[PDB]
């Protein structure tokens, strides 16, 4: 929300372009804790995200944090449940989500 | 003062009886070495 | 308090009188494994740049820490045995060198059962150390002590877990401290007035 | 309309001595007077009052006599000494409300549209308050009358002002509370509550006895309220209630435990101090 | 249905909404994660719970409120009793 508010500054809006909207869409995807949205944003603007020499270094950590947030929000709304349903909703395998849940419990 | 009662006859960290219960011989050898010998 | 006060790795260790820096780092990691828990062991002792730089020159201690942190319980026991052998003959650790060990072992036991609910003792044989009878005896003698809250069934060899409330544990300590203080104050009261 | 009424001891003393001085002359049963006071928000305050010639016959409850000119000129005369006061209502010292009260209230509603009736008992025998406050209202029901005049009760209490407080404190030399603490917090609150509850239940017993044998004017609102009362009693045999009760009691006792420990420590310290300070006094005499 | 029920099966919930069970849980999940209603669904037995856990303080607080209402209404009854009695045994 801070970057979304800050990009609208007068000096900021003086420097408009397409890289700024790429960062805006990445921030919007990360705000509501959606993995698919961030993946779509990465694929749509691949010429700017995985092209600079430094952003790709931090992409992995950003992905890990986003996966944590997505798992938290998708597992929040109920209680005792299966693992097949949650893996289908998160669109992952069965072993990886189990390892991740064990690590979060630890 | 006194009677002498003739006609009858932290200094240690913390005092708990668990410490003295041990009768084995060091986990390194008595247990880990003893059952880590390839009996299996 | 020892592990708390040993946060001077970056605030200088110019007191070379008592010991050298490498021994200081080994002592601080040894006490940090006792005092503090996972959310701080991951924040202060595993992320420190200087402590990691020093530890890079000591393969044994780095292995002994990573084995516990990376959940490789099988290799943990060799390092634990070597460390306790080292500190048995070491100064200012000998008179209670056993007690330290008696924590780490049971600590590891409490670090595995808290995720699952019905893990069998068969899995622990190849995942924690060979010998089903040894694990059974250790688990029983640690259950009997009142800590490591769980339960074991031997007819089918199944371990179950339970979650006692944090009010029972917070009550016997009050009652025992009260008992000790009452004994002391009664002794004080009747020392005076003949 | 009205939420609370506050009564000063001055009007009580005035009621008492008016009753004494007018009942000494002859065997009258009820006396009437008019009150003065003030308003603020929904709270009413009563300050002082004066009497008025009143006559009533025991032969019939439809004949009675008051004086208009007396009231008018006496109010005008008290106006010249303090203009803050104003007519608020009237009082009668009857042990219980009579039939004529509605007629008198209608008569002197002219001087105050919100007149409030106050009953003062001159020879109380219990611990309850001597004052009762009523206000007129129109009630409506199914059949019989579109509206009927009826009294409704309003909460009353005894207040005090600084000068009045020092006066009554000087007058009450003999009687004063023994201790302030758990004593005044227990007896003045709990036992009196049991007394009042038992008295109320006895009164409702009496009314219920009057029905289904005697007169029998079966009234339905009382029955509805009785059903509501008997339906609202909680159940104390439920398991969850017992568990919560035990949890709270166990939580509460630890604090008393701690306080007792601290008191014991302080007592030991005081004993040590006194003994040490006093053992060093015998040798000074030589 | 959350105001009047206290615990409900999932099939009836889907039936009353004229839509399938998966869309039912999808439509309730976003609502509950947006902090607009409280609901806890266990989908191993198809149960939905609409009531919060009860703290020890709240039970005694409700008990005390009930006691206060009892005392107030018992106080209210007697004055009307006396007023009713006033007009039948005056003479």
């Amino acid at each position: 929300e801070d970057v979304q508010a800050l990009v609208s500054g007068k000096l900021a809006l003086r420097y408009a372009g397409r890289q700024t909207e790429a960062l805006k869409c990445v921030a919007q995807a990360s705000k509501n804790r959606s993995l698919a949205d961030f993946e779509k944003a990465l694929t749509d603007y691949r010429a700017e995200l995985r092209d600079d020499p430094i952003i790709s270094t931090h992409l992995a950590k950003l992905y890990d944090n986003l996966l944590e947030q997505n798992l938290i929000r998708v597992i929040e709304p109920f209680s005792r449940v299966q693992i097949e349903h949650i893996s289908s909703l998160i669109k992952l395998s069965k072993a990886d989500v189990e390892r991740k849940l064990s690590q979060m419990i630890l | 003062m006194s009677e002498k009662k003739q006609p009858v006859d932290e200094d240690n960290w913390d005092d708990d009886n668990v410490e003295d219960d041990f009768s084995n011989q060091l986990r390194a050898e008595l247990e880990k070495h003893g059952y880590k010998m390839e009996t299996s | 308090q020892a592990a708390e006060l040993f946060l001077d790795t970056v605030s200088t260790f110019t007191s070379y009188e008592l010991m050298d820096y490498k021994t200081f780092v080994t002592y601080t990691v040894y006490v940090s494994m006792i005092a503090l828990e996972r959310p701080d062991l991951r924040e202060k002792v595993i992320k420190g740049a200087e402590i990691l730089e020093v530890l890079h020159s000591l393969p044994a201690v780095r292995q002994y820490l990573f084995s516990l942190y990376e959940c490789r319980y099988s290799v943990f026991f060799q390092s634990l045995a070597v460390v306790e052998q080292e500190m048995k003959k070491d100064w200012l650790f000998a008179p209670h060198y056993r007690y330290y060990v008696r924590e780490m072992r049971i600590h590891a036991y409490s670090q595995l059962l808290e995720s699952y609910r019905s893990l069998t003792l068969g899995y622990m044989a190849e995942a924690f150390g060979v010998g089903v009878e040894f694990i059974d005896q250790e688990l029983s003698r640690f259950i009997a002590a009142g800590r490591l809250h769980c339960k074991i069934d031997k007819v089918n060899e199944i371990v179950e877990t339970n979650r006692p409330d944090s009010k029972n544990w917070q009550y016997q300590e009050t009652i025992k401290k009260g008992d000790l203080l009452l004994n002391r104050v009664q002794k004080l009261s009747r020392v005076i007035n003949m | 309309a009205v939420q609370k009424v506050v009564v000063h001891p001055l009007v009580l003393l005035s009621v008492v001595d008016h009753f004494n001085r007018i009942g000494k002359v002859g065997n009258q049963k009820r006396v009437v007077g008019v009150l003065l006071g003030s308003w603020q928000k929904k709270v009413l305050d009563v300050s002082n009052s004066f009497a008025v010639p009143f006559d009533e016959d025991d032969k019939d409850d439809s004949v009675w006599f008051l004086d208009h000119d007396y009231l008018e000129n006496m109010y005008g005369m008290f106006k010249k000494v303090n203009a803050r006061e104003r007519i608020v209502g009237w009082y009668h010292t009857g042990p219980k409300l009579h039939k004529n009260d509605i007629a008198i209230n209608e008569l002197m509603k002219r001087y105050c549209p919100n007149s409030v009736l106050v009953i003062i008992d001159v020879k109380p025998k219990d611990l309850g308050l001597p004052t009762e406050a009523y206000i007129s209202v129109e009630e409506v029901h199914d059949d019989g009358t579109p509206t009927s005049k009826t009294f409704e009760h309003v909460t009353s209490e005894i207040g005090a002002e600084e000068a009045e407080e020092v006066g009554v404190e000087h007058l009450l030399r003999d009687i004063k509370d023994t201790t302030v603490g758990t004593l005044s917090q227990r007896i003045t609150n709990q036992v009196h509550g049991l007394k009042g509850l038992n008295s109320k239940l006895l009164d409702i017993r009496s009314y219920l006895e009057k029905v289904a044998t005697g007169k029998l004017p079966i009234n339905h609102q009382i029955i509805y309220q009785l059903q509501d009362v008997f339906n609202l009693l909680p159940d104390v045999s439920l398991q969850e209630f017992v568990k919560a009760f035990y949890l709270k009691t166990n939580d509460q006792m630890v604090v008393v435990y701690l306080a007792s420990l601290i008191r014991s420590v302080v007592a030991l310290h005081n004993l040590i101090n006194n003994k040490i300070a006093n053992r060093d006094a015998e040798k000074k005499e030589g | 249905m959350a105001k009047y029920y206290t615990r409900i099966t999932m099939k009836r919930m889907a039936q009353l909404l004229d839509l399938s069970v998966d869309e039912s849980e999808a439509f309730l999940s976003n609502l509950v994660v947006n902090k607009t209603i409280f609901a806890k669904v266990d989908r191993l037995a198809g149960i939905i719970n609409f009531q919060r856990p009860k703290d020890p303080n709240n039970l005694l607080n409700d008990w005390s409120q009930k006691l206060n209402s009892l005392m107030s209404l018992v106080n209210k009854t007697t004055h009307l009793i006396a007023k009713e009695e006033m007009i039948h045994n005056l003479q």
